[PDB]
């Protein structure tokens, strides 16, 4: 109001917009939109990329014989490594497309966009006067994305080791990672699996307990969801009934009588799990691999008695030889 | 007192639990 | 080298644009009361 | 020809997202 | 009253651990399943079924100890202790993998008993039984993976063995022999599980960050009491935040909690459908068009073809030790390798 | 008559006399004893 | 009382939050934590010197502080060999003994010392909102840090010198006679690209640049400390920052998070401030050393399918870089940016010169290449570089998380809704819908 | 290896570096002593 | 409580210890000892081949 | 390629400057509890 810059600041940080922009959104929206359109264009019509750097390109585009499942944005060429590879650092646009430059473009703009999304979540929480730790929760998927897209290529020394922007490419990344590092035996991936399984279990349990104890505010001819009115001041379900049911399903001591503590635990468990699995990916990027229980049992004569870890190692070896096209 | 559901369930958990703990502790000192 | 600046013309956006916006910011900064407040943050705006 | 179907499905999903965002039922206090 | 009424009164008494009528099925079956798993992972070997050591007595740790599946020589036998395979001999019954069948059967009946327990406690408390319908997800997972899949296969041998490294081996074996990641039902299951974790985290953070200031203490856990007629967090503020941040937001708490219930359940049921499909080797292993394109064009390569090659590597380099009953002997020349492809 | 069928009959008898009868008898005795 | 949730509003698991508004106990807590850090340093140094096997190298024994002491020049001779471990023992003893004094100071200022300082010692008290006093404390500690950097400089140039891997014929303890004081080099290092081939500040490859940069850092820190002591924050700075203890904590948290990421990258990539005779070779160094050893064993003899120039265009294990230079071929092509002391004499203007490798090669270079090939961080043993990099990368990430948490809570507490929504004047109820 | 005079004090030194962890535990013990007030 | 549990619990722990140390676990559960994984005649992995002769086959395999 | 580089540099510098000077414009005062 006072000045032109003040009016611009008021519009940027305005809560009257359909989507809040904010200063973090000033960086988030251009980067995210650029990465989105480049990803769409590459997924539709990108030329094949020589990912391994030995002049045998790999196709990942729809126009080159891929479906939705098999389509991907191929990571950058192994000859590029982790060198910064924008469009202007390539001799020609064909050379830039041939070496997987759009992968670097999408990855960098997407990481900037998700950082801006974290900041924008904090910014709108501050604008609305609420508590700011939703962004702390969102840091975990951002950490996982940065570990699979940036940290692992940095540790390995090439963006070709990053996760391809696709479905079958993602599966290939998982299989090659398991072969190279034995992530299944890594305790941090085990913590991440526990986190996601517990998140599913706790989401289902919380939904079941709230839906089970819904206070009757509706008739049989309509959905029970209409028993809750948006903006109502009363609670839509009986906390006491759900607590009693849960404390009778298991022993009485195991129950979350405090709703705030229950929701804090609901927020905490999967976020901590994803944090741990992202940290595990980051550590294995620098070759801090998982547990090795191979040849852990031998007889008196010294012959190795195989365990399930030996079978897992056999599968990892079978994947390893196929992944390495060289000796 | 002598017999209660809680008592029987606790001992059904504990009498094998202590037996298995003793067995595993013995396994720890095997020549292997 | 430097800020990826291998051509001198690249320095034109890197200086003129931050200055120009700053000039706009100056019109904001001169409007605000710039005295001490002794608080966690300044509510005067 | 299947690429046309794939692109059509993706664009339709994106348009459904756009209409769900910008043409939702406006929440109100009852 | 009658004897049945008195037994019903006693089973329904408010004790520390609720028993109920469903307890008569749940407690013995679950207790026996857990005890048998501990016994197998502590003492019972897998040397005569898989050619593996899986027990603490043999030197295994928590990760590598497992209750391994029965030998492939047994078909889909119930492997009763008194059955013709064991004929009452406990040692031979343990050596042939009968303890796995013991654990699996008594555990399936324990899951049934726990589902009935949820139904009974919901009926007695006086609430809707949306538990034991959520638990139908895990029940379907167990039935499809540990029962239906081996029944569709040659024997119980190809079921998952009850162990950590055994489960990891099962994952890699299914990936190699079925390409289960490519299965769309497994994709829906992964989407359901990840979305359920997302919903749990986002709902917890949203509730914790939209609480009303109902206390003077900086730590806000004390500000809530169970006997509250008022909501502890602002639904309007949360709806505004997520509608202007994400573009869409929940406005009905009941719909939000039903959705948080529905996503993992739907994911688990879709994954169960996929595993049932795998049980008969009816797998979405390959795309015919991509295989035909790769056959007539050696310069055509996608990540799907690389996945096919990786699955071939798992199958050939694990078949010999993962299926010792088949007596697979593969020379080094026939083993696929990245070099000389 | 085969050993398998003898084993099946003995299994039915064992399930009756070791699982069903003891648990049912204990349940009835405790239920009738504790009328509360 | 001030030591319970009833009088403070903070639970036991957030109990140190009760130390925000009491100065003496906060100072005691910080001094006690400093004593803990010094105690760990001394104890771990004694532990490492107690487990040091003379025949094995430092990086094969899981040691991380002894390489730090060896880089400073203590107890190391030519070629990175360790002569005596007595100076390391002295360092550990001095740290573990000063830890007792620091711990006593922390215990005194925490338990029996005054809770608040301004009522009894006005020169040390503060309010977290008096910007001048906080800037004065910042300036004093800035002067301390600058003097520490100048102490490192004095060690580099006067007292013994520093170990240099780039000395001819292997590394040696050298006095840094002429550090690089030219501002252009330092600014180019600070403004360099962080991506592959440039490396930003991690790519400093000589000791003279390190000593000159530390000279600049020390003098700049002294000047900035005197500045912040003698000045007050300007109008643009006052209106931009939150002025509270938690806000300053969050600023320090993000700073140390960035520092932890930088240190992890330094340990992973840099072989000048982290010599490979002490920390082991880097992953690129190990891969290039394996390739170079194979190249040498092809040049000599020649039965490994390479006896003449017939294979490829150049010799075996050779190819051309994306910019046209001659590099080692194979899977190690991604590591062509590596610069190592044992391979620099064999590299010319166009890259690796085949005839120079044939003739101007030295036995110590071959020994270094073989011993680095044996111990590979990526593979061919858990490298100490791997431990340092993983640990400090994890620490940087978790401290970024802590910065986000504490900055958000500082903003909420300054604004005044960190305890929840008021429920009497709800902000979203005043805003119009949509 | 430690110097000759200090060799016999190898065990306590081996216990030394893990002392700070106990300090953390000690804090919890103190919070356990006062009833987590 | 502690009076009964100061006798029953240690005795049970010692019984569990002796169940392994005396070799009774191997006999009861059929787990091979470290010196009897491969016999002189059978140096291969022993595997059951028929379900209805499994008891006799295991008796033949474990006889040595 | 130089024109694309100068356009990208212009755009990035503009957006970064907008971000920096927007968070310098007393952002803490833009809260509903400010009076
Ligand atoms: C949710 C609700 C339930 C909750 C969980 C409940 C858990 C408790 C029950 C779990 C276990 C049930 C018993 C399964 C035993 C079985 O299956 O026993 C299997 C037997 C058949 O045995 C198999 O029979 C096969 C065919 O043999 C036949 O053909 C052969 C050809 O060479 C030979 O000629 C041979 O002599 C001849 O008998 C092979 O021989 C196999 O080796 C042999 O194991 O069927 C039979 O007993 C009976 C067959 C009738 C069907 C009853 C089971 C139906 C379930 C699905 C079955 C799989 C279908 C595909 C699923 C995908
Ligand atoms: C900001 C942008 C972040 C990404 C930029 C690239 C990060 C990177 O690739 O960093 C690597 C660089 C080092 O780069 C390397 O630097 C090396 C320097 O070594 C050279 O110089 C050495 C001197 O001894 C040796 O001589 C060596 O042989 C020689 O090659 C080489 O140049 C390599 O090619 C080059 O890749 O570290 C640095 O510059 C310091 C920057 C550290 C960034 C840490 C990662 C970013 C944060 C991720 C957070 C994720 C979790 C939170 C999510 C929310
Ligand atoms: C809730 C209780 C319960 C349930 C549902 C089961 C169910 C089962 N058990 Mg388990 N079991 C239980 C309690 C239970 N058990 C207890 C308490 C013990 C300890 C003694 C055992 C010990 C045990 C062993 C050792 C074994 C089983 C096995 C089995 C399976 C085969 C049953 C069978 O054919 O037996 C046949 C007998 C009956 C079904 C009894 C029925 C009696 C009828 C209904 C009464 C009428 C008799 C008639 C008039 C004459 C089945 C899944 C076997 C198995 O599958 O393992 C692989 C096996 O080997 N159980
Ligand atoms: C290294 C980390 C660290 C440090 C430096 C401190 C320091 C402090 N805390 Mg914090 N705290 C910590 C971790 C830490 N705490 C953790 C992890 C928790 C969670 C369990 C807490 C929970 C907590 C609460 C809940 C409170 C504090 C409080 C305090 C202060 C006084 C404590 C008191 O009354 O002691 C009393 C303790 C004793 C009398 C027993 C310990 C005696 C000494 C200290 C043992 C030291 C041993 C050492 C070897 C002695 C060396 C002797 C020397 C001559 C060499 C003090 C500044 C309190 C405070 O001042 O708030 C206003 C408070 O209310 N803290
Ligand atoms: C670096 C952190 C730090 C800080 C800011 C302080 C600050 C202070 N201390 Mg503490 N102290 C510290 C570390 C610290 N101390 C350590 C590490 C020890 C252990 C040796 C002590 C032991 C200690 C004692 C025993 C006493 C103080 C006292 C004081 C006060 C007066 C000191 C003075 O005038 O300087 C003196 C300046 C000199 C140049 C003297 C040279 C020596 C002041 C508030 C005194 C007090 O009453 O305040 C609580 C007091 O009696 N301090
Ligand atoms: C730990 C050290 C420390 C700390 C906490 C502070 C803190 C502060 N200083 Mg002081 N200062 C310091 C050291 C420190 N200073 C030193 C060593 C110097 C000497 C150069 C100064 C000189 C100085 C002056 C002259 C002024 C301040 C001011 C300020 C205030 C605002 C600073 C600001 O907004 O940053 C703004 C930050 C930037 C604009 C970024 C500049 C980055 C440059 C271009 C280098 C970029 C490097 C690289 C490419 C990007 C970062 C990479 C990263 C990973 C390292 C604040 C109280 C101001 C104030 O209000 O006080 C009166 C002020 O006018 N400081
Ligand atoms: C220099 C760094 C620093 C400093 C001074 C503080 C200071 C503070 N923080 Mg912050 N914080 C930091 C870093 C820091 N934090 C980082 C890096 C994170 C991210 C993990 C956090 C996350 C964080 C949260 C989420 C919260 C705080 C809170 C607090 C306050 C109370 C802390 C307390 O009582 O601890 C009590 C100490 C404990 C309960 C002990 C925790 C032990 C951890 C979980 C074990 C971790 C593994 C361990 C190191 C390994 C040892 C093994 C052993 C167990 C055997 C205080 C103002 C709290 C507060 O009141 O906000 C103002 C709060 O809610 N902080
Ligand atoms: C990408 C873009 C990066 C831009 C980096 C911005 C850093 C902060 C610039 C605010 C600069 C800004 O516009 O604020 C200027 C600020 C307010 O300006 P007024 O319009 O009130 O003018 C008062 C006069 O004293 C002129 O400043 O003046 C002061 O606080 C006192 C003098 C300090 C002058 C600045 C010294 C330090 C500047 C560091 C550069
Ligand atoms: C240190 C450590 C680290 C992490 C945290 C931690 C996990 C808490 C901790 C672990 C501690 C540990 C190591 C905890 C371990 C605790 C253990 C080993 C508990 C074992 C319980 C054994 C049972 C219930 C077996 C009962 C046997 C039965 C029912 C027999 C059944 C029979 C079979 C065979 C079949 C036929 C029928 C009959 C005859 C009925
Ligand atoms: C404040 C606070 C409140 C409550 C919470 C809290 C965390 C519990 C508490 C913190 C308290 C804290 C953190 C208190 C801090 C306590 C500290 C760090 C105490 C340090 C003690 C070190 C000693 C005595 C070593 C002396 C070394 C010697 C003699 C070396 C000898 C050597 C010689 C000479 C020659 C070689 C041999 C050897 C023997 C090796
Ligand atoms: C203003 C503003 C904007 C909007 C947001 C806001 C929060 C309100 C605020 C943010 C402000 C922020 C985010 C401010 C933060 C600004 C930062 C992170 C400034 C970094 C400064 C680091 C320098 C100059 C490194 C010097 C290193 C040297 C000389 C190394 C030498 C070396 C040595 C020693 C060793 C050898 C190698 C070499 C390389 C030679
Ligand atoms: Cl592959
Ligand atoms: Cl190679
Ligand atoms: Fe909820
Ligand atoms: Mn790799
Ligand atoms: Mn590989």
């Amino acid at each position: 109001s006072a000045s032109l810059w003040e009016r611009f600041c008021s519009w940027i940080t305005s809560t009257d917009n359909r989507l809040y922009i904010g200063w973090f959104g000033v960086l988030m929206i251009p980067t995210l939109l650029t990465a989105t359109t480049v990803y769409i264009i590459a997924f539709i019509a990108a030329p094949p990329v020589d990912i391994d750097g030995i002049r045998e390109p790999v196709a990942g585009s729809l126009l080159y014989g891929n479906n939705i499942i098999t389509g991907a944005v191929i990571p950058s060429s192994a000859s590029i490594g982790i060198h910064f590879y924008p469009i202007w650092e390539a001799a020609s646009l064909d050379e830039w497309l041939y070496n997987g430059g759009p992968y670097q473009l999408i990855v960098d703009h997407f990481l900037l966009g998700v950082c801006g999304w974290i900041g924008r979540e904090w910014e709108f929480s501050y604008r609305l006067g609420m508590r700011p730790w939703i962004s702390v929760a969102f840091t975990a998927p951002v950490a996982a994305a940065s570990a699979v897209f940036l940290v692992y290529p940095i540790g390995q020394g090439s963006f070709s080791d990053g996760m391809p922007l696709g479905i079958s490419g993602t599966f290939n990344f998982m299989l090659v990672f398991q072969a190279e590092h034995n992530i299944l035996m890594h305790p941090f991936h085990q913590l991440g699996v526990a986190g996601v399984f517990g998140g599913s279990l706790f989401s289902a349990m919380h939904g079941s307990l709230v839906t089970s104890s819904l206070i009757r505010e509706t008739t049989e001819n309509e959905s029970a969801n209409y028993g809750y009115k948006f903006g109502q001041e009363e609670e839509t379900y009986n906390i006491v009934a759900a607590h009693g049911y849960f404390g009778r399903l298991i022993f009485q001591y195991a129950s979350f009588n405090n709703s705030r503590a229950l929701h804090f635990f609901l927020g905490l468990w999967p976020v901590v799990g994803i944090w741990f699995t992202a940290l595990g990916i980051m550590t294995m990027a620098f070759n801090l691999n998982g547990f090795n229980f191979n040849q852990s049992v031998v007889d008196s004569q010294g012959r190795v008695i195989n365990t399930w870890a030996d079978i897992l190692n056999r599968a990892n070896l079978g994947m390893e030889v196929m992944h390495e096209r060289n000796a | 007192p002598i017999f209660t559901f809680r008592w029987l369930a606790i001992h059904g958990l504990a009498v094998p639990t202590v037996f298995f703990l003793g067995a595993i502790t013995s396994m720890q000192f095997i020549q292997r | 080298e430097a800020l990826g600046v291998d051509d001198g013309r690249l320095l034109v956006p890197l200086v003129l644009i931050p200055v120009f916006i700053a000039i706009l910011f100056s019109n904001f900064a001169s409007t605000q009361d710039n005295e001490d407040f002794f608080d966690t943050y300044d509510q005067r705006r | 020809m299947e690429t046309l179907v794939y692109t059509f499905l993706l664009i339709g999903t994106l348009g459904v997202l756009f209409f769900a965002v910008f043409f939702r039922d406006p929440p109100r206090i009852a | 009253r009658g004897w049945f009424d008195l037994m019903d009164d006693w089973l329904k008494r408010d004790r520390f651990v609720f028993v109920g009528w469903s307890g008569l099925l749940l407690f013995p079956t679950s207790y026996l399943s857990i005890g048998g798993w501990f016994t197998g992972t502590t003492f019972v070997t897998s040397w005569y079924t898989h050619g593996l050591a899986s027990s603490y007595l043999e030197g295994c740790n928590f990760f590598t100890a497992a209750v391994s599946t029965p030998a492939n020589s047994m078909g889909h036998s119930l492997l009763l202790l008194w059955g013709p395979e064991a004929q009452g001999d406990f040692t031979r019954w343990c050596q042939i993998g009968g303890l796995w069948a013991f654990c699996a059967l008594h555990g399936s009946f324990g899951l049934i008993g726990f589902c009935l327990r949820q139904f009974e406690i919901a009926r007695l408390v006086g609430i809707r039984p949306y538990n034991a319908i959520a638990f139908s997800g895990p029940i379907a997972i167990f039935v499809s993976v540990f029962l239906m899949y081996p029944l569709g296969q040659a024997s119980w041998f190809f079921a998952p063995s009850l162990g950590v490294a055994a489960i990891f081996r099962f994952l890699l074996f299914i990936q190699g022999f079925h390409n289960f990641t490519l299965n769309p039902f497994h994709m829906m299951g992964v989407a359901g599980i990840l979305g359920a974790a997302l919903l749990c985290a986002i709902h917890g953070a949203t509730v914790q960050n939209t609480i009303f200031e109902d206390g003077d203490a900086a730590n806000t856990f004390r500000a809530f009491t169970p006997t509250q007629a008022e909501e502890t967090y602002s639904m309007v503020t949360a709806n505004r935040f997520w509608s202007q941040i994400f573009g869409v937001a929940f406005s009905n708490k009941r719909w939000l909690h039903f959705f948080m219930l529905f996503v993992p359940l739907a994911g688990l049921w879709t994954s169960a459908i996929g595993i049932v499909g795998l049980a008969l080797n009816l797998r979405a292993y390959d795309f015919v068009s991509q295989e035909l394109r790769a056959a007539e064009d050696p310069e055509f390569e996608t990540f799907y073809t690389k996945n096919i090659l990786l699955n071939e590597g798992i199958r050939s380099w694990m078949a010999a030790q993962d299926q010792p009953h088949e007596n697979f002997i593969f020379p080094e020349e026939v083993l696929p390798r990245g070099n000389a492809l | 008559m085969t050993p398998s069928f003898s084993a099946f009959i003995n299994s039915l008898l064992a399930g009756l006399f070791i699982v069903i009868i003891p648990i049912g008898t204990a349940l009835l005795i405790v239920s009738q004893s504790d009328r509360l | 009382a001030g030591r319970d949730i009833e009088s403070t509003g903070f639970a036991w698991w957030s109990g140190n939050s009760r130390l925000i508004n009491v100065s003496g106990k906060l100072l005691g807590a910080h001094v006690a934590h400093a004593g803990l850090m010094v105690f760990w340093c001394g104890a771990m140094t004694l532990f490492e010197v107690a487990h040091y096997i003379p025949e094995k190298p430092l990086y094969e024994q899981g040691l991380i502080l002894l390489p730090h002491l060896a880089t400073l020049g203590w107890g190391v001779g030519p070629g990175g060999e360790i002569v005596d471990i007595y100076p390391y023992f002295v360092v550990g003893i001095l740290h573990i003994i000063s830890s007792a004094v620091l711990g006593f100071g922390g215990v005194y200022h925490s338990l029996i010392g005054p809770d608040t300082l301004e009522e009894s010692f006005p020169a040390f008290g503060y309010d977290w909102r008096d910007k001048n006093k906080i800037t004065t404390i910042l300036g004093i500690h800035l002067v301390i840090l600058g003097f520490g950097a100048l102490l490192l400089v004095v060690k580099a140039m006067y007292v013994g010198g520093l170990y240099d891997t780039w000395a001819p014929g292997g590394g040696d303890v050298r006095i840094i006679d002429n550090p690089t004081l030219n501002p252009v080099v330092i600014i180019g290092y600070v403004l360099k690209s962080p991506w592959g081939g440039d490396g930003w500040i991690v790519s400093v490859n000589n000791m003279e640049d390190i000593v000159g940069g530390h000279i600049w850092i020390g003098f700049t820190c002294i000047a900035g400390g005197f500045w912040h002591i003698l000045t007050k924050p300007f109008a643009w700075a006052r209106r931009a920052y939150v002025w509270s203890g938690e806000a300053y904590l969050s600023y320090s948290l993000v700073a140390v998070s960035l520092m932890g990421f930088i240190a992890s990258q330094y340990s992973w990539y840099n072989n000048t401030a982290y010599p490979s005779e002490f920390y082991g070779p880097t992953g690129p160094e190990a891969s290039q050393s394996q390739a170079f050893t194979f190249l040498v064993r092809d040049q000599r003899l020649g039965a490994s399918v390479a006896s003449a120039q017939g294979p490829t265009g150049l010799g075996k294990y050779l190819m051309r870089s994306p910019s046209g230079e001659i590099i080692l071929g194979g899977e190690t092509q991604r590591f062509w940016d590596l610069r190592a002391p044992w391979i620099e004499p064999l590299r010319g203007p166009n890259g690796l010169d085949l005839n120079k490798i044939k003739n101007d090669i030295q036995p110590w270079q071959e020994r270094r290449a073989a011993e680095y090939m044996t111990h590979a961080p990526l593979g061919s043993f858990v490298s100490p570089r791997s431990w340092l990099t993983c640990a400090h990368f994890l620490l940087g990430f978790v401290f970024y998380i802590g910065h986000l948490w504490h900055a958000g809570r500082a903003r909420a507490a300054a604004a005044g809704f960190e305890k929840g929504i008021n429920r009497e004047n709800e902000p979203t109820l005043s805003l119009r819908p949509i | 290896k430690l110097p000759e005079a200090y060799a016999v004090f190898k065990p306590i030194i081996d216990v030394a570096p893990v002392i700070p962890v106990f300090f953390l535990l000690l804090a919890f013990v103190w919070q356990a002593a006062v009833g987590f007030r | 409580y502690w009076i009964i549990h100061s006798i029953t619990i240690p005795a049970l722990f010692v019984a569990g210890w002796l169940f392994v140390s005396t070799g009774l676990a191997y006999d009861i559960f059929g787990t091979p000892r470290p010196n009897e994984y491969f016999t002189q005649e059978r140096q291969q992995v022993p595997l059951v081949n028929d379900r209805f002769s499994a008891k006799q086959e295991l008796e033949d395999l474990t006889k040595g | 390629m130089f024109t694309l580089k100068i356009v990208v540099y212009t755009t990035v510098t503009l957006f970064v400057s907008l971000f920096t000077f927007g968070f310098l414009s007393n952002d803490a005062s833009r809260n509903p509890n400010r009076k």
